[PDB]
RNA sequence: CUUGGAUUUACUGAAGACUAACUACUGCGAAAGCAUUUACCAAGGACGUUUUCAUUAAUCAAGAACGAAAGUUAGGGGAUC
RNA sequence: AUAACUGGCUUGUGGCAGUCAAGCGUUCAUAGCGACAUUGCUUUUUGAUUCUUCGAUGUCGGCUCUUCCUAUCAUACCGAAGCAGAAUUCGGUAAGCGUUGGAUUGUUCACCCACUAAUAGGGAACGUGAGCUGGGUUUAGACCGUCGUGAGACAGGUUAGUUU
RNA sequence: GGGUAAACGGCGGGAGUAACUAUGACUCUCUUAAGGUAGCCAAAUGCCUCGUCAUCUAAUUAGUGACGCGCAUGAAUGGAUUAACGAGAUUCCCACUGUCCCUAUCUACUAUCUAGCGAAACCACAGCCAAGGGAACGGGCUUGGCAGAAUCAGCGGGGAAAGAAGACCCUGUUGAGCUUGACUCUAGUUUGACAUUGUGAAAAGACGUUUUUUUACUUAUUCAAUGAAGCGGAGCUGGAGGUCAAACUCCACGUUCUAGCAUUAAGCC
RNA sequence: AGUGGGGAAAGGUUCCAUGUCAACAGCAGUUGGACAUGGGUUAGUCGAUCCUAAGAGAUGGGGAAGCUCCGUUUCAACGUGCUUGAUUUUUCAGGCCAACCAUCGAAAGGGAAUCCGGUUAAAAUUCCGGAACUUGGAUAUGGAUUCUUCACGGCAACGUAACUGAAUGUGGAGACGUCGGCGUGAGCCCUGGGAGGAGUUAUCUUUUCUUCUUAACAGCUUAUCACCCUGGAAUUGGUUUAUCCGGAGAUGGGGUCUUAUGGCUGGAAGAGCGCGGUAAUUUUGCCGCGUCCGGUGCGCUUACGACGGUCCUUGAAAAUCCACAGGAAGGAAUAGUUUUCAUGCCAAGUCGUACUCAUAACCGCAGCAGGUCUCCAAGGUUAACAGCCUCUAGUUGAUAGAAUAAUGUAGAUAAGGGAAGUCGGCAAAAUAGAUCCGUAACUUCGGGAUAAGGAUUGGCUCUAAGGAUCGGUAACGAUCAACUUAGAACUGGUACGGACAAGGGGAAUCUGACUGUCUAAUUAAAACAUAGCAUUG
RNA sequence: AAUAGGGUGAAGCCAGAGGAAACUCUGGUGGAGGCUCGUAGCGGUUCUGACGUGCAAAUCGAUCGUCGAAUUUGGGUAUAGG
């Protein structure tokens, strides 16, 4: 047969992300002395649209502690943050929307976003519009905090890892239907080349494991082992179950 | 005169996409294009620029918000929850 | 279902419901209904009045508000039955 | 050296014709029929075979047009009758002359409607594609049903498909 | 051994039974993982089949509506609908007309003839018929009919005319595209051992050394950040813990109404 | 919306003049993109050159037997740094810093600066004549500034001829989608008077046609928006075609700013144009006069402005230039500045530049009915940049002559019938614009719908309605002006969307929801995609 | 970089009418849409038309689909033979 579309994506030729119009990577400030021991104050200059991202971003200006120079930062804007607001980041930052605090300084049930997995990686968790991380409990002796991720998973993180108070803005995008192929076209026009999607059963056997036959059908189980090799993993990879989910989970 | 009985703003879609899909769009598009009261200057001049971005044409202040409304229910709950946890901690 | 220890014992914890006992020939509400604490919001019957208006009223086709449970749509929850 | 047309041999099968005469026909085998048997003919069916053609004979039907056969549907003349007349039936010489218009089907075939003197059957490389047409069949696109794990299969159905 | 079908897929027979008959609500039995549910249908899916009935027509293997033991319908291998849309398939009707009855006439450009210019396909030799025999359909051979130069415009009977070493079929110990529970392997991936690979402790084992389990160290090694900027320890200040010896624990140690400013040190010894 | 006038790609001398006809231009040839001999392409201002884009790619390095692969925010001791007080001793001395930056990548993106007239056989925003501009440098003069050292004025928005400002920091410009109506300007179109010239003239047309123009650049001036001062608002007012604005200060009154765009003047009438005359076998002319004053708009195109809509889409980068914050340093009195005020001086390199841009200069074997990116755009009819006729400009190229049989190809018409033809209405016919009337089932309430189906339409002569600017119950008078709509009379071989242009419709079934997409060269579909739905990691 | 001229008439806005009320109705304005008729453009249905030793190794005529977006297109750039 032939190399399937799955396999062709990894060479990254026509499948690289479309980044010309993007407004910069969204990150927290690097952990420095000020955020480790006290707090530092910045001001929101702009709240802007980032193409390919549902959540708006905030450009925030901070003084450089060590030389006469301004520093601009690209944050993920939480809902309620506004231009001209002061943003406090550090260990002594107050518990207000938009402030960047370590997770150890937030009581049970604090809603937080753009949360670090490891201390100082500048944010990995709860970054999309309408999403957030819940703080479940504290383990002060071990310096570990337990949090609830958007997917429902529970995770133990260092209490020195930071997060931003509030909910990521722009929530509710998916509530409105797209209604049109053209809206999807415009959506992925600034993300990557992954649309439209041809069905594997509509192809010939060279093109895809699902192709061929005098009727369109898969012909073998679409649940594929985790240990299958590239070119075989099309369908439902390592599925624990299939079919309509009924009841609770 | 009342030009359309029920389609409202989704009259631009004609007879396409199905009535349920158009009716679901109507609920969010009315909120999307509505004027909101600014919490800073007190005028009804807040409109959406893009998803999650709400500008006031009067005082020129932009606040991050929801995709189709200025404030979502989850964000409102967080303000009270963050308000509450703030004083229970500072006391 | 259980020797992979089920059931039973103690501690901590997580969920959603529900509001026992007090509770009655007792209360309120147009009816459907309404039962943990507290605070706020506006509403109400009765009573008391040497206050006020002066027939403004009764019942009502048409036309409207509310309306257990079950059932429907979309989210969220989904312990128990 | 070998199948799928035509052609050739064959003629079971198909079609057509005889001989005998048990019975039918109010009695009367033979006007008209004709069982049980039995002799043939034809190549307008389908087989059997594999002789010719695989450095290719354009492979359905229709349309168009000519001609030929006779085992004669009509028309000419006549013989027979269980021929009173009328109508009808059997038979002879006869192919000179004609043998139609439509609904459904790609159809040959089939089946109805109607007209007509009559609406006979056949051949000519299953006449006729450098005459057409291209509905069907019979490349590649696509759908369904059954079958197959699958790729795919199906004298099963369906739609689109360059005629030098 | 457990779960999973909006995974691949699958979704039954045989007997009897109602007071005319017929049918069978009802019963028995065999059997499955389950025995096709809601719907839908001679449908683009039904062989039989041009199914049967009705409608449409003078007449309908077409169309439509019904019926359903359905060769072999059927539920995201999606079922049944469905307004709007369609150079999609199909039937009927109105309008329309040379599609036809049944053909006629007209125009331009060709064809035609001329001056000039001037190819190609194809070609064993060639070129009138009937019969015969013959590789079983001859231009040539045998026997007949016959048979007179040179030619022009047309024509599509024949030259089994031309175009291409049949694309169908079969053979070949010739392939190739594709598939899989074919034979034989393979990238990847996973699992163990050994090496990289050092320094301790406790507890179970077996003859001062050793097997196993856990857990301690940091310098090998691995991950990450940075323009390698504030690390580790101690101390100076305060505050709380009521101290009692005596300074013993813990905490902090310059920035939070506001979209300003902070850079090239003052001061002191 | 060209058979007109230019260009990009591609070609490469095909350009022009002279000569020439063997071959080539499928006839011809005295002609030619042919053949031969010569000539021809002039830049500080137009491009390239520079910048960065997607991307490409060296370098300490890490792989690979290696050709080489990987990395460029690259585990690196990475400046061939910069500014001073000067020293010339071609030596010094300090002080600032080094986050980023090898390099390549656009003749349509970004970007310093030029116009008009004339001129050749063939070049011109390149030459000539005149008039400007930019950048870099040098530097003199004047002006400005200083005894209150680094200017004044205005309540303010801010104004000006100038009117110190190091490191460092910051801001702006460069620099950005798309659609809708509205406003303004320019060019074009239309139009009156007058001054010339041409035409028609049997008759007539105060007539038919034509000329009457004004660059870059310099000065003054000129604006929507925005902003400032005053003042303090419900009897809410102002206000757009589009409903937004006002105690966060409206309406009213008075000012400030951007100069897009227009006006006047200089450039500049000396040019160009139109008439008339004259020398002359003439190079090249020389002279006279004029070249003026208005109107109009749902016109066309184009630029700009103020607005409004739209997105699960929010619509480059860099070079480069400016400004600000800062307060280092240096500056006065009988004296330092600054070339961001005026004037003056010097210079601007390299390569491209002819021509074609196509029914003959490119690619398709060729002078091939194919293919190949883009700018400008007149009158009439009209909704119209469609179709039809015309002006400017350009062609008149495609072998020709004589005839007009059959069969063709392209196009027409046909009595009566009206799909009987055929697999099938294939093909053809029928319908068609605009105004008014009328419009079913069904439906996702949006549609279906131009459903179906009727009536009307010419010409001529009239009438009515819809405005602008001036001037004080001005409900008026005056002056001016665009075509829309409506009605009436009269009239004709009943014609009239008179050519052109221009839907046939209805009742159902199957199927895919829809718009969209593919088998370049036999299949456009019911196939693919799609939104929606579900499952998996 | 490019895309005549029409039709329909979505939200928003103004004005009026009806009603006891809840509410309802009308006339304008506006100018939405992978809306529609239809040029240029892009495509390629049918005649199974022409041609089929062609003008042409895919063309020519008519008839057609679509025509403001999943639109058309120049140049630059990336992806390379199991
Ligand atoms: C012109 N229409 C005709 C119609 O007339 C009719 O034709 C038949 C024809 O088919 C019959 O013929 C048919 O039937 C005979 C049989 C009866 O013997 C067969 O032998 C013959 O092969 C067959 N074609 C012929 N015997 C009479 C015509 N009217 O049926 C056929 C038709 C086309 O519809
Ligand atoms: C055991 N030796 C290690 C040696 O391997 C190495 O460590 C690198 C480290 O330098 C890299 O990290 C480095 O390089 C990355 C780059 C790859 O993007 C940089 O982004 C990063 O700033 C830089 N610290 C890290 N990403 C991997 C380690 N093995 O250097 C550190 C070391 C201790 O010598
Ligand atoms: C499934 N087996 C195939 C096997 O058949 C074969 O494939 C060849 C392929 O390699 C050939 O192709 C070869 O030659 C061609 C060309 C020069 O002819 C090249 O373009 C190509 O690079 C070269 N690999 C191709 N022409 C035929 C296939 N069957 O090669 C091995 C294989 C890919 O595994
Ligand atoms: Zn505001």
């Amino acid at each position: 047969g032939r190399v399937i579309r799955n396999q062709r994506k990894g060479a990254g030729s026509i499948f690289t992300s479309h980044t010309r119009l993007r407004k910069g990577a969204a990150k927290l400030r690097t952990l420095d002395y000020a955020e480790r021991h006290g707090y530092i104050r910045g001001v929101v200059k702009q709240i802007i649209h980032d193409p390919g991202r549902g959540a708006p971003l905030a450009k925030v200006a901070f003084r450089d502690p060590y030389k006469y120079k301004l520093r601009e930062e690209t944050f993920i804007a939480n809902e309620g943050v506004y231009t001209g607001q002061f943003i406090y980041a550090g260990k002594k930052a107050s518990l207000n929307v938009g402030n960047i605090l370590p997770l150890g300084a937030c009581p049970e049930g604090t809603i937080v976003s753009n949360v670090e997995e490891k201390v100082g990686d500048r944010g990995a968790l709860g970054r999309t519009s309408g999403n957030y991380v819940i703080i479940i409990g504290h383990n002060p002796d071990e310096n570990k905090t337990r949090v609830k991720l958007p997917s429902g998973a529970k995770k133990i993180i260092s209490s020195d890892a930071r997060g931003v108070i509030g909910v990521v803005a722009g929530g509710g995008r998916i509530d409105k239907p797209l209604l049109k192929a053209g809206r999807a076209f415009h959506k992925y026009k600034v993300k990557r080349n992954s649309w439209p999607k041809t069905r594997g059963v509509a192809m010939n056997p060279v093109d895809h494991p699902h192709g061929g036959g005098n009727h369109q059908h898969i012909g073998k189980a679409s649940t594929i082992s985790r240990g299958a090799v590239s070119g075989q993993k099309a369908g439902l990879i390592a599925a624990r179950r299939t079919g309509l989910l009924r009841g609770t989970q | 005169t009342k030009r359309t009985k029920k389609v409202g703003i989704t009259g631009k879609f004609g007879v396409r996409y199905g009535s349920s899909l158009r009716r679901q769009t109507k609920k969010l598009e009315v909120q999307q294009h509505a004027k909101y009261d600014c919490s800073f200057c007190g005028k009804r001049t807040v409109q959406r620029g893009a998803t999650g971005i709400w500008n006031c044409k009067s005082c020129k202040k932009t606040v991050a918000g929801g995709a189709y409304t200025v404030s979502t229910a989850a964000a409102a709950t967080v303000r009270s929850t963050i308000r509450r946890l703030r004083e229970l901690a500072e006391a």
